[PDB]
């Protein structure tokens, strides 16, 4: 697609322009989104400081290189699929408290364990909580509350996967399957 | 209907009680939290060392993602041994598996190498009596070091009789197969084997084995498969309605109850916290007022409440015994609120007949301090830390005299998880013995 | 299926038969209008006087907001003793209360201070009767001056059986317990009691009482919460579909049916006018044209009918017991359209097995002048007012030979509730007895 | 769980089998086009002339407005007499009706005039008998020529124990009813007959008739109205899911088999192309290699498969007796896909037992070249066209050995339909004998 | 005819609930329908009609699956040729003679 | 184990010597010979109701047939077994 934002002056094209890529996300294939998320982005680009070597010149800006996620996302993507997976609700007993994503456990804390595998890495997130609150997840928002700060992204399932946005790139997240890669 | 409370938060009488209780809820919390360890940190890491999950590692990763886990005695053992034998060396509970609410069953490795106490023995069975009573299929993680190196086959009994009665049951070996150990896989319908790690010692060498898995992250992927494919219908039937919460918090039950043992209090406010919407229908209000006796909805569950208010009087073991004739008319489980303070048995021998006979699911949870316990055979049995050395729940708690001890603000919970675990059996009609006139 | 009307609304011979037809509900509505007032506006201030709601104030305060009521019998006793007994001094009939369909019977103090005429006796019973056989939970509104100061008994014969078949009963008690009455709330599983106004003379000093009541509107209210907590489960199976009306409007069956007895018309100009979408399928149409035989739906429940269009002949009787074969195979409900206007035994006996063993629920409606009806047993029998001194309508509704007389305009809705009360109770399967080939 | 295909589609080894595979599947698809002409267009046109409907122009209007139809054995009598009887004159198959399914039979006038060979009967029994073994009701397009002018009346016998049972039967007479025939519509619980058109020659006058109609569409249209009055229920309960594709292509199953006989193959990668999102869960993959044993889901209904993988030796034997129990247990439908390729007795012993024995409904592919067909009583028997002159799958399915020859593309299909249909019957609890150990 | 014959016999088994005794002795299935023989033996064994053989000769073919597949099995040592007790694995007794597998 | 679990009909068993065992399979009684096996005495266990008690071997027939007869009091319920692990 081509994604166009008018604005009275440049800036304000620029700033809604910037925010039509924010709310835009693309998932199943590699896309050249968060390439152009940054050059609007980019100081270089408001100064217009432009010339037909402007990508060739800014590259190292503008096409980084990933580093890892920290434990700061795993909790996130973890909260994000163990909420996008209720629980199966049985015809016999529709309203069971056993359909609960909760992870109640008897006296001590909620304990919801899932192994995660996002890229091509993969991690054991541990989720305990004797305070239920941390996140929330509505339509296509992960709302999370990072002690204070009360942040919302985008947390989009399709199939078996899960789309988090993470420092403005759409990273793809599934579960772990013990039997399909044994074999 | 709807029931109001007499219960004022923000006073000092109830700060004072709330005291108290916050205070054992905490030992508690502490203990469970100590016996969580197994054998320390020590043999955990021994453990975790040879690649192994732990026992609860294990428990957490068979479960439905994000799914309650209803632990059955964690004090199991505690102070009755010479050393600590946490939980008895096994931890059971039910937990949803594949939409299915199923009995799990793990020895924990880690506490003297998994090897059966008494107790290990008379918990790992009380955990088949409970899912044959409320036909839950069963999930056995192997892993055990002897039957005692320095009563049992009990269990393959039950493991036949269960599997016989359609009731599920399945292996999953993570470990040693010491001893008796052995049948307990070769009694299983279905048996998940882990290979060149689980040293199987007393796949088609043992022959006990159905399925082979790399380590026991496979093992239990497999196990879940298996449960995948029981093909599963409950056959409880009750009129369940949507879920209501009741009108105050949870944790007010802890300012409820008295601090002083003697200092009479309304258990109806106990009810009143834990019921949907906290309408109680209480019967017979004004007779017998030492026995509350009530119908409501816990999770859109309908249930018969009986709550001790008292000492049981003539009077009240009529109410009582009227209102379970009533209850097991209609159907509808049964939930007794204990907590028993202290010619007559003429007619206590009624309320007795109705509690023996009734076959309705029954619940029982003391709160306080005939009738009893595990005497009239419950589907659980709870205590409220609250409840009465050798009479602390910890000492019942811990020789398998009740399925635990519960946190009061919890209760309503648990009766829910409790009394929809009890809907994957059907519920009898019930027949009652000669009721002495 | 569909069936096309040739009924001319717009015309004279018509308007002649609506003519009559609506003369006579008239002349009904007007009697009851009557009835309705038990002892006159004299007794009924009285009543009210002393503070108590009247006892269909108390039927329509009992009810679910809006719920139909399905009244029994209110011509009984009419003009049957020396003054009159207004609906016997007692009214009965099925509605909703908590969602369930209750037989509610209550005693109009207002008629010689609601004391048991014989003919009070056998509707009383007679609503038991149905409320056993159509398994509907029962609601006594007691408040009575006697069993006659200047049969019975049997009444609590039926309260004990029915509590053992589980069909709830349930007494209130807003009055006078005189004589036998005093037993009606004692053989009660739950009995509302209105404490310092409700004379009980022949809670817990009668013993009979499980809820106490400030006023009738605390006792009713009460007697809510007991139905509320049944744990109710019909146990009628049907493949029942979403309702349709009718093509042709309900009134016009006042046209329809001739204003002479002799002049001869179709039936099925009748079943076109209750049967959803007017869908009729035939059975046998050119064989035993005496008796019209055919499958429909009403408000989604299917039915089986058999109206009479003429004087049962052989072919007849075998078409019919044939019919009556078909609809028990499937389980279907019955419906006898009876206008009985007028070797032969041999064949008459094959539908008379056939409609004395059928075990489905069935429903006949009088709508002219063997067979016969409350010799089958039929769950309810109404009577149309043009059907046919001593051969009045009025005098065999008064007698209770039959459950009242109902509007023409509204027989689809009655057979409709009728049909629903019945699926209460299940549909048992059926065996014959030896049909003479 | 889910399988990965080792199937190169794009291949040249592959290309080969679909080629003969292909090949042999058009000579199907052929000989049935054949066979749909019954009598050649001669007879065809002269039966059209006579202002008929052809059997299976009935067929498609008496169905469902684009139902599917499963068409049994449409391969009888092929080659087994002088001159040709297609479909040895009757054309048998399951539909929806009224949104029943049906077991519907037609003779086919056109070939011999509808006259019952002995294959005609023996194919006519078969319908009944799976119309019975999985509660179908019946409905029989009546229009034959004789019982042979130049076995039967057990067809009569099946008539009325269905009947018995409630498994309505209905005739639809379209023509004549000669010699037997007259007593089919005779034997069946409703009749249509059609008027001045249908010879009745060995309504009111045969007395067999209960509807009467003008012409073929008119009978047929009340033959609708007829199954619309069953108030039908099915009996088969199961945890059916919501249905999912298998993840490759239904065609590809043509590559799969090897076009040498000899030529090894593994049969889960048929299995892979059959069930629902191509999970499968293997039970004992290590043991009994050459019988593969798993669970899995098509169209939503959880099935337990066998599949031939080689020559059944003795750890197969029991690998298949201990599968089997289990799906017993569970009460989940049987698969057996059979490829028979080719001390011992005493494990072969406990298959037979499980299989003989085994409750639940079965159904049987024969997909390739003890155990065997017809001897185990599956529900239904179908034959691939690779399989194995007095040897080809026309030569059995000719003579009834089995209920067709079907496209192994639309094996999934057929499947379903069948899992289905069998559901309309409950699925019976297992008692089996005594298993040799 | 054979087979027909024996499947004819186990309908009446059946149906009047007579217990089953087979005294087995064949050379064949034909060298130069059956099956269906087995699995009478098993549902009659399913409803508590005992399944009796007595094998005095040989088990030629299916045969073998006769004693197989019945609660009892008398076997006749060293003249009973076993051919497609303990190794057959399909005998419950053994027999000197044909009088005393009778007796057995 | 599956066979001795689940079979139904009335049980009997006497210890005349030294998987399976005793009580283990609920059968209605299990008496014990006085020369079955200080920890392990007959007397030991039957002193803990372990069994029925230590019987005369002498009288084993006579104890066993009032044993077989009371039992018939009650019905003989049809047996249904496990999964058999084939």
């Amino acid at each position: 697609a081509k994604l166009i934002a008018w604005g009275e002056t440049r800036e304000e094209a620029r700033q809604r322009l910037l925010a039509m890529l924010a709310e835009t996300s693309v998932g199943g294939l590699r896309t050249n989104l968060a390439f152009l998320r940054r050059i609007l982005g980019h100081p270089a680009f408001a100064a217009a400081e432009l010339d037909t070597g402007f990508i060739a010149r800014h590259q190292d800006d503008l096409l980084p290189a990933p580093q890892a996620l920290p434990e700061h996302f795993w909790q996130a993507a973890a909260e994000a699929w163990l909420q996008s997976e209720p629980g199966h609700r049985r015809d016999d007993d529709p309203h069971s408290p056993w359909s609960r994503n909760d992870g109640w456990r008897s006296a001590l804390a909620r304990e919801s364990d899932l192994m995660l595998r996002c890229r091509d890495e993969r991690r054991c997130v541990r989720l305990r909580h004797a305070s239920p609150s941390q996140y929330r997840l509505d339509g296509d928002d992960l709302v999370s509350r990072v002690d204070g700060v009360t942040r919302r992204s985008a947390a989009l399932r399709r199939g078996r996967q899960l789309f988090l946005e993470w420092e403005g790139e759409l990273l793809a997240i599934e579960a772990v399957d013990p039997i399909a890669e044994a074999e | 209907a709807i029931l109001h409370t007499q219960i004022n938060p923000r006073s000092a009488e109830f700060a004072a009680n709330a005291a108290t209780m916050l205070e054992q809820v905490n030992a508690l919390r502490t203990l469970l939290g100590r016996i969580h360890e197994g054998g320390g940190s020590a043999a955990q890491a021994r453990h975790s060392a040879r690649g192994k999950l732990l026992v609860r590692e294990r428990i957490n990763r068979l479960l439905d993602p994000g799914s309650p886990f209803l632990e059955l005695s964690a004090l199991a053992a505690h102070e009755v041994y010479g050393e600590e034998v946490a939980a008895a060396g096994i931890v059971a509970g039910i937990g949803r598996v594949e939409g299915v609410e199923c009995m799990i069953v793990g020895n924990d490795a880690t506490v003297k190498g998994g090897t059966y106490y008494p107790l290990t023995v008379k918990k790992h069975l009380r955990a088949q009596a409970i899912a044959l009573e409320n036909r839950l299929p069963c999930i056995y993680l192997v892993d055990s070091g002897g039957a005692n190196l320095p009563h049992f086959g009990r269990i393959f009994f039950n493991q036949a009789n269960m599997s016989a009665r359609g009731i599920p049951q399945i292996a999953v070996v993570m470990g040693s197969c010491t001893a008796g150990g052995a049948y307990v896989p070769a009694m299983s319908d279905e048996t998940v084997m882990v290979r060149e790690q689980a040293t199987i010692f007393l796949c088609k060498v043992s022959g006990v084995a159905d399925h082979y898995a790399e380590d026991d992250d496979h093992a239990l992927a497999i196990a879940r498969r298996c449960v995948a494919n029981l093909n599963w219908r409950k056959q409880g039937q009750l009129q369940c309605r949507a879920p209501r919460a009741p009108l105050y918090p949870a944790e007010e039950l802890y300012g409820v109850i008295p601090a002083d043992s003697k200092q009479p209090y309304d258990v109806r406010e106990v009810i009143a916290r834990l019921v949907d919407g906290s309408e109680f229908d209480e019967f017979k209000a004004l007779f017998g007022t030492t026995l509350v006796c009530g119908f409501a909805h816990l999770h859109g569950y309908p249930i018969a409440i009986l709550a001790n208010n008292g000492i049981l009087f003539a009077e009240a073991a009529q109410k009582g015994a009227h209102f379970i004739e009533l209850a097991c008319q209609r159907g509808i489980p049964l939930l007794f609120l204990q907590n028993i303070t202290g010619g007559i048995a003429k007619h206590g021998a009624k309320l007795v007949t109705a509690v023996a006979c009734a076959r309705v699911p029954k619940f029982t949870v003391l709160i306080g301090g005939g009738m009893c316990g595990r005497a009239y055979d419950p589907r659980f049995l709870w205590m409220w830390p609250n409840a009465r050395h050798q009479g602390h729940p910890y000492y019942s708690s811990a020789r398998l005299w009740d399925d635990g001890v519960i946190d009061p603000a919890q209760t309503r919970e648990v009766l829910a998880l409790a009394l929809s675990a009890a809907l994957n059996a059907p519920i009898e009609p019930t027949a009652f013995g000669v009721f002495r006139m």
